[PDB]
C-alpha cells in the first residue's frame, strides 16, 4: 500500500531522543528516559519514582528528530492496567520540518487525590501504549510497562 | 488528566 510505504519511511526517519517527566510544582527532573521508545514490536520497560504519584502536574518533555516531514504529528496513549484500558490521553504536535530536531512540552494534571492509584497496585502491572500518528495515518505503537519505584 | 502520572 502507498499508505504503509509512507508509514514505513517516516517511521525509519523518526527516534525520541530523549524525553523528561519534571515535577511542575518543584522544577525538579524526576525520570528521564534516554532509549527510543518510538520502536515497535518489543516491550520496553521503565522505572519511575513512585513519588511522581503526589505531583499535582508532570512536565512531560519530549526530544524527537524526524527526516520526514509531518503535517499533524500526534499522539494517542493509552493506559492499560493488567490488560484493561483505564485512561486514554491525546497529544498533537502539529507540522513537523522535514530532518528537524523539536523538544514538545506537555503538562500532564493529576486526577484528584482520591482518585490516584497506589504505587503498589500499578506497580508492573501498567502498559502505556502510544500511538504516534500524522493526521490520520498510523506511524508505530509502541508498549512500555511501568514500574513505580 | 491522569490517575497514574
Ligand atoms: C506521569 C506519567 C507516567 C507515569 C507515564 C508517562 C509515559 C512514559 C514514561 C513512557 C511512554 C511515553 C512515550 C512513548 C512518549
Amino acid at each position: 500500500s502507498a499508505k504503509d510505504e509512507r508509514a514505513r519511511e517516516i517511521l525509519r526517519g523518526f527516534k525520541l531522543n530523549w524525553m523528561n517527566l519534571r515535577d511542575a510544582e518543584t522544577g525538579k527532573i524526576l525520570w528521564q528516559g534516554t532509549e527510543d521508545l518510538s520502536v515497535p514490536g518489543v516491550e520496553h520497560e521503565a522505572r519511575v519514582p513512585k513519588k511522581i504519584l503526589k505531583c499535582k502536574a508532570v512536565s512531560r518533555e519530549l526530544n524527537f528528530s524526524s527526516t520526514e516531514q509531518m503535517e499533524k504529528f500526534r499522539l494517542e496513549q493509552k493506559v492499560y492496567f493488567k490488560g484493561q484500558c483505564l485512561e486514554e490521553w491525546f497529544f498533537e504536535f502539529g507540522f513537523v520540518i522535514p530532518n528537524s530536531t523539536n523538544t514538545w512540552q506537555s503538562l500532564i494534571e493529576a486526577a484528584p487525590e482520591s482518585q490516584m492509584m497506589p504505587a503498589s497496585v500499578l506497580t508492573g502491572n501498567v502498559i502505556i501504549e502510544t500511538k504516534f500518528f500524522d493526521d490520520d495515518l498510523l506511524v508505530s505503537t509502541s508498549r512500555v510497562r511501568l514500574f513505580y519505584v | 488528566s491522569s490517575t497514574i502520572c
